[PDB]
């Protein structure tokens, strides 16, 4: 080998759970078929194979054998998972941890982006590592948890459809298709995980990350620039006043990173409280913005507050660059810095000499700003 | 071609030297 | 308090379009039984009204029976006539059947747009006014400018210069100037449409009354009792005497207001607020009826013959919804777009 | 016909109804919805 | 079939967790089996 | 001249001109 260990991974897979059997075969067939970059292994020991606290103890009995297996991206980085077993209670789980090459020097607002807590907690929309999948456990569990979610891994339902567990015996047809799908999913969280880490640490100094790409989305000359980006807390997002909204809509969720961006020009202050949701470039980051320039600004009493809004959230497709599009949330804060310019200049009475070339201020019932922008001739029109 | 079916001769010798082990593994 | 969460692309992307949904245009169908909404997507809602004010209603019967994209742009004004839906979008009016847009096929009857100055932005249309006496409908917006048209063949006969900046509204009073029409420039004109011509200018931001600086010079709204005039929207809401051009009262409000109604006997408001501001002819502040939106573009009395069951005030603004008051004290319920 | 609101007319008479019976305020469901009426 | 793999030297897992003589002796048997 | 040298429309005709006409917002040429 150096000018097999295959079989004393068979002798040892023998051993194995029926779930964790049908995961290494699966596992193996698709490394071995698609993606060469890809390595399974199997971590315990088989003497132990072979075969009111202490009630709740051996209900959470994990399995001697688990299962490991690591991917390699394309950012000189690896993902290891390993999947342990529950036999009390037919149901395996993920705990996950995520290494690059580097000595990955974080700053202070990532957090929680690479914190195996909450790394793969929505692959699939919502699933949220909590709860139980089959009532039965749920019905067992009341003859008799975060914690012990905290010890012992997550409980999602992709996890279990690789296992083949089918919850309204494991199968190798229903592990078959979502194989090859949760692969490409985790392949591209990591991506876009690493990719908002070296976005944030390049905010925390005041810059916005912009592309040679994305330079026809903006125009040259920006005066607004962003001097605080702090990540904060849930209950912090909803004392805010001017995020009503979102929390009505039922955006606001427990499972989200909130952020604050705040935005300046001489006197002019603009408070951007940001919702992620770990389904980044996939579900854009929805914005609430607050401006403090004049009085209070907000969004329940100006129009134009909620154009731009409207421009941020609701168009964020324009922004969307090529297929690895994981520049979102930096073309959408160049995009804020240009709507702020353009609602300071365009306004009427003289702090801010209007510079662009709009060629009408006002239209509509709503007498809306002209906040599209128009590169091959580089001018302000109207939505 | 001659040193690439010489390697493939080799690759072949090594084959079949692994899967002889196999078997004396196997029977023993 | 977060009754349905998303939870998918298909769906955030949508509750972010109701979360940003502003709605323009409000119209009444010839019977009472049907509303149309117009869209800031250039969307249309169609509203099964006196479904929705029955004994036997669902909460799914709070919801559009038809909603259909009808314009590129967004739709600022609707009209309706004997048998027509008018709407005006992008830069030009579209027409479209009662009896069609309830099935499955609707298309559109014709598509006329009037002649421009050639510029480079495509004007709006603001305000439509169906005129009655004859089939007409006069076409008023970005292009300064008020076109008159025939309902029956697409041909723009008369046009009307007479305001530096555009138009945000129109009005009728059936007598001999019989067309006011207020402006961003900030005065009420009347057009004689005989003579083709201007007869009477009424700047509101130059009588120190009602002057307001801060705000600005814009007139959004205005209404005709045939010898009476409200103004309002920039400055002051005023009642003006018409023959006389007199600002008699003053409403004492401070948010502007975007659109103004006569009722029996009282004067209907709504603008920046959230409240439906009802006032009394002399000038006193008789109620303040809460409404469901942070602002109000637009309200409507419906009205209309040989359906008394659907005479209701219907009311939309900056929301993805519509308030209807079945009575003028309190909302009964409102419409989801 | 005169338009009618039918939902607060259900609405405050089971308030009615629960006037009438004081013993249902004591339940989980029957108290959200005199809670919510 | 997976006996033919098994001759041929390819080890593949099986669903649920020398050679040579067997098999050519099973198939002596088959032969024989299916004439008589 | 000295602002739109090549280092709404910066040149039209043969001669390559440049937009002199002023409007009461924006240059067009004669």
């Amino acid at each position: 080998e150096y000018l097999d260990q295959a079989h004393k991974q068979y002798e040892t897979a023998r051993h194995l759970p029926p779930p964790l059997y049908v995961l290494f075969v699966q596992a193996t067939a698709y490394g071995q078929a698609c993606d060469k970059t890809l390595s399974v292994a199997i971590e315990g020991s088989v003497d132990e194979a072979k075969a009111l606290d202490d009630k709740r103890k051996e209900m959470l009995k994990r399995h001697p054998l688990s299962v490991m297996l690591d991917l390699k991206c394309k950012d000189d980085s690896v993902l290891h998972l390993t999947f342990y077993y529950l036999m009390n209670l037919n149901i395996m789980t993920v705990k996950a941890k995520v290494t690059t090459a580097m000595e990955l020097i974080t700053p202070i607002s990532a957090g929680d982006l690479l914190s195996p807590d909450s790394v793969l907690s929505c692959l699939y929309p919502g699933d949220h590592g909590k709860k139980t999948p089959n009532p039965a456990n749920q019905y067992q569990f009341d003859k008799v948890l975060s914690d012990y979610v905290l010890e012992l891994g997550h409980p999602y339902l992709w996890v279990q459809k690789l296992g083949g567990l089918h919850f309204p015996i494991a199968d190798h047809s229903l592990s078959a298709s979502h194989m090859e799908t949760t692969m490409k999913l985790l392949k591209t969280r990591v991506q876009s995980r690493l990719a908002l880490h070296k976005q944030f640490a390049s905010l925390e100094h005041g810059i916005v990350p912009v592309t040679s790409d994305c330079q026809y989305l903006f125009p040259a000359k920006v005066v607004s620039r962003l001097v605080k980006w702090v990540t904060v807390a849930h209950e912090d997002y909803m004392e805010l006043h001017f995020t009503k909204d979102i929390v009505d809509a039922g955006l606001a969720g427990d499972t989200n990173l909130y952020y604050m961006a705040l935005i300046e020009r001489g006197t002019a202050k603009l408070q951007a409280a940001v919702v992620l949701n770990p389904g980044y470039s996939s579900i854009p980051p929805v914005f609430q913005l607050c401006l403090n320039w004049k009085g209070e600004k907000t969004n329940s009493n100006d129009d134009n507050i909620r154009a731009m809004e409207g421009e941020v959230n609701v168009c964020y497709k324009e922004l969307c660059g090529p297929w690895p599009s994981h520049q979102l949330l930096t073309n959408q804060l160049q995009r804020l810095c240009v709507l702020l310019d353009v609602y300071l200049e365009t306004e009427s009475h003289k702090e801010f000499p209007q510079e662009k070339m709009c060629l009408r201020l006002f239209r509509g019932p709503s007498r809306m700003k002209p906040f599209k922008y128009n590169h091959p001739q580089g001018f302000f029109s109207h939505r | 071609e001659s040193v690439e079916d010489k390697l493939e001769l080799r690759r072949k010798q090594f084959h079949v030297l692994l899967s002889t082990i196999h078997e004396l593994q196997q029977t023993l | 308090v977060p009754l349905a969460v998303p939870l998918g692309q298909t769906e955030v992307f949508q509750a972010l379009q109701r979360l940003h949904m502003t709605i323009f245009s409000q119209s009444v169908s010839p019977c009472g039984k049907f509303l149309a909404a117009g869209n800031n997507y250039g969307q249309i809602a169609i509203f099964s009204l006196s479904s929705a004010l029955s004994s036997e209603a669902k909460e799914e019967s709070k919801k559009p029976v038809v909603t259909f994209q009808a314009h590129d742009g967004p739709v600022y004004s609707m009209v309706s006539t004997d048998r027509h839906l008018l709407s005006a979008g992008d830069g030009e009016v579209k027409a479209w059947l009662w009896a069609e847009m309830l099935k499955k096929g609707c298309k559109e009857l014709w598509r006329r747009q009037p002649p421009y100055r050639t510029s480079l932005e495509v004007p709006e249309i603001n305000a439509l006014l169906l005129v009655p006496k004859e089939n007409s409908l006069i076409l008023a917006g970005g292009d300064c400018q008020l076109h008159t048209m025939d309902l029956e063949t697409g041909t723009f006969t008369r046009v009307l210069r007479g305001h530096t900046d555009y138009i945000h509204c129109l009005a009728l009073r059936e007598r001999s100037p019989e067309v006011l029409s207020g402006g961003e420039d900030g005065a009420v004109r009347l057009w004689d449409l005989r003579t083709a011509k201007e007869v009477q200018t009424i700047e509101v931001y130059k009588h120190e009354e009602c002057s307001r600086p801060h705000n600005g010079r814009w007139i959004g709204c205005l209404a005709t009792d045939s010898d009476w005039m409200v103004c309002g929207g920039g400055p002051a809401l005023t009642l003006w005497h018409l023959r006389s051009s007199t600002p008699t009262t003053i409403f004492p409000i401070r948010a502007p207001q975007k659109h103004v109604t006569f009722y029996q006997d009282l004067i209907l408001s709504a603008g920046q607020g959230r409240c439906v501001n009802q006032w009394q002819l002399s000038g006193e502040l008789k109620a303040q009826v809460p409404g469901s939106s942070p602002g109000l573009l637009s309200l409507s009395l419906n009205q209309q013959p040989a359906a008394p069951e659907c005479k209701v005030l219907t009311a939309a603004g900056n929301s993805c919804r519509v308030d209807v008051f079945t009575n003028l004290g309190y909302r009964a319920f409102s419409l989801s777009f | 016909s005169i338009p009618i609101d039918y939902n607060l007319y259900r609405k405050f008479w089971s308030l009615q109804d629960y006037f009438r019976n004081p013993v249902q305020c004591y339940e989980k469901i029957s108290w959200k919805t005199f809670l919510k009426y | 079939y997976l006996w033919v793999q098994k001759l041929g030297g390819l080890h593949f897992p099986k669903e649920q967790p020398s050679h040579m003589e067997t098999t050519m002796k099973l198939l002596k048997t088959r032969v024989q089996s299916r004439l008589a």
